[PDB]
């Protein structure tokens, strides 16, 4: 897949029930050497 | 004896130099050296 | 092929309105590598209480990225 | 078989072929660490 297009979503809220919606941020992925910190749990909490 | 003192640091450096030599030998064991796996083991019997 | 069920039979699609000024709101959120935001394990192998350098697909540090925000449709009173 | 099971040969130097990874390592039971 060489191309992706975001699909806009419109919510049919009533004017009284209109609510704010969380913004979503898209970040491109590229191969990068990363310093990785691993805890006893093994999940990554810190990186450079 | 303190981080500022040069003589105390030299004593710590001498111990660190011994530690570095041990770490390098273990790291070389870790290196694949172009091998598909660190130990041939399974490919000896499961594979040809 | 897999069956998705009947496609919608509506004669006309709902009208869509695009307003640039309303969507012109800026809230930059740069990637924090120190917070390990958006991080995927490169070789999918866990490590415990150790620090190492590994090569994998990763987001740029301090990258605001592209922000898309969904919005409520125009409505009058209780009718969308 | 019984030999393949880790629990039977715990505390013994053993050859591990788990998930296509081969090495010679003693297996000893310990507290869980890393991602399950």
């Amino acid at each position: 897949i060489k191309y992706y297009s975001i699909i806009p979503h419109s919510i049919r809220s009533i004017q009284s029930d209109r609510k704010a919606w969380a913004a979503f941020y898209v970040y491109k992925l590229q191969p990068l050497t990363f310093l990785l910190d691993f805890s006893v749990d093994g999940y990554i909490r810190r990186a450079i | 004896f303190t981080t500022t003192n040069e003589a105390f640091q030299k004593v710590q450096d001498a111990v660190n130099n011994n530690a570095q030599a041990l770490s390098k030998l273990a790291s070389e064991l870790s290196n694949t050296f172009g091998a598909i796996s660190a130990s041939i083991g399974d490919i000896i019997q499961r594979l040809d | 092929y897999v069956d998705v069920g009947p496609d919608s039979v509506k004669s006309a699609c709902i009208e869509v309105d695009i307003q640039q000024t309303f969507f012109d709101k800026t809230w930059p959120r740069p990637i924090d590598v120190s917070k390990a935001d958006g991080i995927i394990y490169p070789q999918g192998r866990t490590y415990s209480n150790i620090t190492i350098t590994y090569q994998g697909l990763f987001p740029y540090q301090g990258d605001h990225g592209d922000m898309y925000v969904y919005s409520a449709g125009h409505a009058t009173g209780t009718t969308p | 078989a019984n030999d393949t099971k880790i629990a039977s040969q715990l505390g013994n130097c053993v050859e591990y072929s788990l998930y296509g990874v081969s090495g010679r390592g003693v297996f000893q039971n310990c507290t869980a660490v890393g991602v399950r």
